[PDB]
């Protein structure tokens, strides 16, 4: 229903049709993506992932910029600038930021006016302005058609958060710090390649870099009532795709065991935190969750407490797959969040309605 | 002593630099670099290596404008213009453009066109560059030759003894392949690479491809063309690669006979250039070692005495530099142009 | 219906297990299996795989003695001696020995001793077995071989096409090599193993070696021996591997000439067995894939119409099992015993 | 000074052997190992390492029992049971428990039996008597020839202790944990194959092994002053031989930054932890920790605190090489901590030590 597309083409640009096409409830539909590499690539790209396997889908090569997806077609863009991208002509209600360079809704805005009704932010954008959008926490608490460029915090936190959310929610926690296992990726070069950062410079899949996580702050960004109580380090580690943190947390509460909280997990995971929060029982590893979309994988057993209160709290998780499911999260939400129907103002009383047309009304020059 | 700059300066250049230092009496006074990267980085680029570990040499930068290595001041320019890089403030003798993007003489000339005077590249010089490799073409290289290049490490590495290959027995046909490592040139993570193979992430997948080894083979040795031509395999490894070649030699023989015929090669020519043995060694047991490879004399098996296996963990990285650093010294030597 | 237990519940154990679920029409009533490893481990091990992922097949079992999965409740014990491994308690139909440690017919005898009826070995049995392999030794195969073997995936995969090539074009000489993965056959660490190379860790190092391929080719192909000889290259990968062979074929031909020929074969017979294409696909593109290997069409060069490189990503583990599964059910059929 | 053997050819045995031959002034001298694998193999193995490469010193293979360590003719055995292997015939002062097989001192007792006058345990504790001994921590606290079957725990503890010990000593540890991604080894499975720990039963450098480690609490076994404050799991992962932990525990003192404590750690790393720790502010990764002579190494730059109390201790270490020095650290300490046949203070002459040395009776040594 909702007109969708992707800014650029990434592995997350590779991520979601796997979900989306594999999805069964997606109202919206992508119709185009900026693969500046050709469908042949894009297909070979999208049809064949590196981790989740070949796309189990007849995503086929109709015309070099308009291919097929098991019969459903989708156009392709090939460019690295919003302004030429005719999201207007494309009518795209919702586009996914795939440059990263848009750490700013502004640059994403360069598509909004270009006919992006709304813009799917994907990563932690250095532009703070956008309300910090995270499922289980603030997902609904987002305001539809209010600054339609829609944030999406780091999977690491974005997965950690609902869990990280439930804990203090279950407990109340003085504060917290942690370290995930940031899988090896491209951002850190396979080679010791010239980098704006010493860390991701190095040859990737051998060295293991601890690094910066505003995602830690992003907790406060999504858990304002939990502001400041957050910390941790971004340990870039050599895996294909799974990260997992144990979170050091001085729990504000008594200091009862975790299994209780894990029962509360077993409550809340089975509660709203389905889809994201799993507490499996068999102690299992990265593979055991690949292609599995339970966007958080806690181990009750492995998780421990120190003083009963300082809880050593772990959770396996992928870094893009679950993240790719965060796509659908607001997607179907923002879809129903989309008005569709009309408004009930009074262009006499709410002459702003009349002014929405008659914007050059002295009757309307508010704050200006 | 030879004022040198390095464009696209990288690992192999860093290697060349770790070579340069290891090259005690390095007649290349490489006081200049081109590298768009940051200095401390560029330091760590040389300072902190993965494969050979950090550069066993401390790096000091005063304060950010210049960095001095082993008590010698060094510079690193950074501008994507193939000329603006000031190779003239010194009037650079030798330039090494790592980027390889100027497979045409031009960019290298463009490097020469503001002070630089000589060139070698990791990229095989397509056409307008002498097919110049140690063991094979560094000699016929007259120092008047200014802008040359090296072809693939593979090409670079195989060159000397594969020349010696057809020497001792003659080769009916030859189809070579490498256990080429993984690099960032192939998409280390899935990105827009022309080669769909080299396009994925594939930290554990191989890349069918070919190389100037399949091409300069003629350019380095005339008959060695087509029948003497193979492919390349970029494999999930970081390090010293191996030659996956079976030479259909002309003269009937058995394996060690050719290895006997190639003991001498190390004993006379491959010395420093290449090596050979049969003690089982692996890429790390080839690390930072300048003899471009050791041939698996044992498993370089003979089959029909014509189609003969050739197998050698070859230094795709360090010897590659070394050989070029050797070639650099060669051009550091005979200095007229 | 085939009351079967396999020895050595390795990956291939899980594979065929998964294949049991994967392959349809399984008379292979393999209600038992052997691996001296812990069974509940093995269960979870069966339950949880890395490559083809956990075998999501939920299994409910009451008591250590009885285990049930996907309806087909399946026993399994852990022991070394096939005589200490009772088979007559089920009157075992077939065994395959994934351990490899029973690489002679006696263990099968010892398996036949405790009440087994038929045996085959995925691994090439040392000595006292005429192996059976589809495409090569499944035609003259007799179900009346209570003890037989398969060869390594390498042979188990490299066989048919080149035989058919030998059928359709012949080969003067063949130089076969693989990208043979790593396994328990080699030491994770540099642990003490007979083969120094297999002893080493080699997390990123290959093993220059030779599996039974260039040897089992003798059995499976009474023609192609000596002339048609290469070696193995046991690589530091866990997964689907690639063939790497250059042949000196007999009849004059060129690349595509064999391809459609190689195509048509799979278009009828190597269907399921093997494959061929030229769409660049990397390892990940071959998870749980059964057509043992698609051969590259481009890089499969042809020199002098005899010197012909060949290349194909092959499933050393699952497609091997597939092939292992292939005749396995066949001997279940024609169930003379 | 001290003829030394090992429980088989431990990997770290080879590691320390590389050290041993390159070791400065080892009073002790290893002259035999157990290779039930062929000397040439073990030699090659000893010669050719993967991690630090082959030896830059040609050990030469004299006979299948005794090769020559660049001339130094060192023997070997071929077994896993000492009781038939008389280090007595070898006069081996100390056999080293390079495996863990005889996880029990009594198991190692078979070797004091088999001709050892002392024994070094390359293992954390299993029973009680374990001579829990961390150089820097409690090195000097060894009673001369007290419990000749002497214990060196894994760096998981061995490296782990001193700064931690120092940390409380410097800042006051209340309760908490560290955790490292630990290297891959054979103690975890190559691939998915038989092992009790499902985790250590899998393919490791392609996964993570979040698993219990009493070492995380065995620090009390050398720092009992800090008993009850300890937790932590390791994570065997794609690293050859290196790790780095972060003891994030609520600290007793104020809650100031770490760097300050790390400035004193900069003192301590040069102080009691000289040749042991290294507070290297340069953000450096595993490769930058090869040949980790220093038993530990710290990055203050990233070392920090969340609420001050918990300490984001950024500090690294090799897991075997450094340990292979802790081998010598303890060992040549014990060389001092055990004057062997060099007995310049006999007292077994006109003083009662004679009969004890001679033979116990209702005599000089008519003990309890
Ligand atoms: N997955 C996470 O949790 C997370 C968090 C923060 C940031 N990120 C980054 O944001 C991106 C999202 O992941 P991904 O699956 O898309 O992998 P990805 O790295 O392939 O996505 C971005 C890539 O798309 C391409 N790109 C950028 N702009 C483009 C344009 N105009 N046209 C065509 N291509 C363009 C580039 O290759 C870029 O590297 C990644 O760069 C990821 O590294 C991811
Ligand atoms: N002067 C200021 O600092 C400032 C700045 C921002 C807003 N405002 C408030 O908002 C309005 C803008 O103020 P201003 O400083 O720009 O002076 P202004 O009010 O003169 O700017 C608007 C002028 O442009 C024309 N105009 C109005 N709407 C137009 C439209 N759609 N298209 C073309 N022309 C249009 C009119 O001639 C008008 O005089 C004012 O009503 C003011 O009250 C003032
Ligand atoms: N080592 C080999 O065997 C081999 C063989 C053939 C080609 N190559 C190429 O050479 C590189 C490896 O050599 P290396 O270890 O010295 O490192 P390197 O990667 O830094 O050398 C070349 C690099 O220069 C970079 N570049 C482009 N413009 C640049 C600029 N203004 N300034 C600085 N760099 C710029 C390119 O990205 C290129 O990858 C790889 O890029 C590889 O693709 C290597
Ligand atoms: N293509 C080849 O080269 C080839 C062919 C056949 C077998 N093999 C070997 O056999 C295995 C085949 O692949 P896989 O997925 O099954 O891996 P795998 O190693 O897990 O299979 C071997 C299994 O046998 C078990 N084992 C060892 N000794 C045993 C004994 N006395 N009794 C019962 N079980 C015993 C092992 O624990 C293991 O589970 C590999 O270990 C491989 O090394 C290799
Ligand atoms: N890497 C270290 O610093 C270290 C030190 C002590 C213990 N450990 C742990 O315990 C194991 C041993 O330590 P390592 O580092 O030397 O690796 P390792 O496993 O290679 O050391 C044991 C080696 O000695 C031999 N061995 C094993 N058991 C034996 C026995 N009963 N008798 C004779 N020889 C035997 C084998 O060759 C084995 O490789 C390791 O697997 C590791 O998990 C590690």
């Amino acid at each position: 229903k909702l007109k969708v597309a992707i800014n650029g083409f990434g592995r997350i640009g590779r991520n979601f049709l796997r979900c989306w096409h594999g999805r069964k409830d997606s109202p919206l539909d992508v119709v185009v993506v900026n693969d500046s590499g050709g469908v042949k690539s894009a297909t070979h790209l999208l049809k064949y992932d590196s981790i989740l396997g070949t796309f189990k889908a007849d995503v086929k090569i109709i015309d070099n910029e308009t291919f097929s997806i098991d019969g459903k077609p989708i156009k392709v863009v090939s460019n690295r600038d919003p302004l030429k991208l005719p999201w207007a002509e494309l009518g795209i209600d919702i586009v996914i930021e795939g440059t990263g360079v848009f750490v700013d809704g502004p640059g994403a805005g360069k598509h909004i006016q270009a006919g992006a009704k709304k813009v799917i932010i994907t990563a932690p954008a250095k532009g703070s302005d956008i309300p910090t959008y995270v499922v289980g926490v603030n997902e609904k608490d987002y305001g539809h058609d209010v600054a339609n460029i829609i944030s999406n915090a780091s999977c690491t936190t974005n997965c950690l958060a609902p869990f990280v959310k439930v804990l203090d929610e279950e407990l109340g926690i003085v504060k917290g710090t942690m370290t995930t296992t940031h899988s090896y990726t491209g951002d850190q070069r396979l080679l010791d390649a010239s980098h704006r950062d010493l860390r991701r410079a190095r040859a990737a899949a051998l060295n293991i870099v601890p690094t910066s996580t505003g995602a830690a702050k992003a907790v406060s960004l999504v858990l304002p009532q939990l502001k400041g109580k957050l910390n941790g380090i971004a340990l870039r580690v050599p895996t294909p795709n799974v990260s997992v943190v144990d979170l050091v947390v001085n729990i504000e509460k008594v200091g009862v065991t975790a299994e209780d909280v894990n029962n509360a997990f077993r409550k809340a995971a089975a509660g709203p935190l389905k889809g994201v929060l799993d507490v499996c029982d068999i102690p299992l590893v990265s593979v055991d969750f690949r292609c599995s979309d339970f966007s958080s994988t806690i181990d009750s057993s492995l998780t421990m407490v120190m003083g009963g209160d300082m809880v050593k709290v772990v959770a396996w998780y992928d870094n893009e797959w679950g993240y790719s499911q965060r796509v659908v999260d607001l997607a179907d939400l923002v879809a129903n969040k989309w008005p569709g129907l009309e408004g009930s103002v009074a262009s006499g009383d709410p002459l702003e309605d009349f002014c929405k047309d008659n914007p050059a009304d002295e009757e309307c020059k508010l704050y200006e | 002593k030879l004022k040198v700059a390095i464009n696209g300066f990288g690992r192999i250049g860093r290697n060349f630099l770790r070579c340069w230092h290891g090259r005690k009496d390095s007649p290349l006074d490489v006081v200049v670099i081109n590298d768009t990267g940051g200095v401390k980085q560029a330091s760590h680029l040389l300072k902190y290596d993965s494969i050979l570990g950090t550069f066993d040499a401390d790096v000091k930068t005063a304060g950010d404008s210049a960095i001095s290595v082993d008590g010698k001041v060094i510079k690193v320019v950074s501008d994507r213009n193939p000329v603006n890089l000031p190779w003239g403030d010194m009037g650079i003798d030798l330039v090494i453009e790592g980027t390889g993007v100027f497979v045409d003489r031009d960019g290298a000339g463009k490097h020469l066109q503001a002070g630089a005077k000589k060139v070698l590249i990791t990229a095989p010089g397509k056409g307008d560059i002498p097919t110049y490799v140690v063991g094979v073409n560094e000699e016929g290289y007259t120092h008047a030759d200014t802008i040359i290049s090296n072809a693939s490490c593979t090409t670079n590495c195989l060159a000397p003894f594969v020349k010696v290959l057809d020497q001792k027995f003659g080769i009916i046909k030859g189809t070579m392949t490498t256990t080429h490592s993984y690099t960032g040139d192939q998409r280390l993570l899935d990105a827009s690479h022309r080669d769909l193979r080299r396009a994925r992430a594939a930290c554990l997948n191989i890349v069918p491809t070919s190389t100037g080894a399949a091409k300069a083979v003629a350019l380095v040795l005339p008959n060695l063309k087509g029948k003497l031509n193979g492919i390349a395999l970029r494999v999930p490894t970081p390090n010293v690669s191996v030659v996956d070649l079976v030479v259909q030699v002309s003269k009937k023989t058995f394996a060690e006979e050719v290895n006997a015929a190639f003991r001498e090669s190390a004993d006379n020519e491959l010395k420093g250039i290449l090596s050979v043995c049969d003690e089982p060694l692996v890429s790390i047991d080839f690390r930072c070692t300048d003899v471009s490879s050791t041939i698996d004399s044992s498993l370089t098996m003979v089959m029909g005495d014509d189609m003969v296996k050739v197998i050698a963990w070859y230094d795709n990285e360090w010897g590659y530099s070394q050989r070029v650093v050797d070639l650099a010294d060669i051009v550091a030597n005979k200095w007229q142009a």
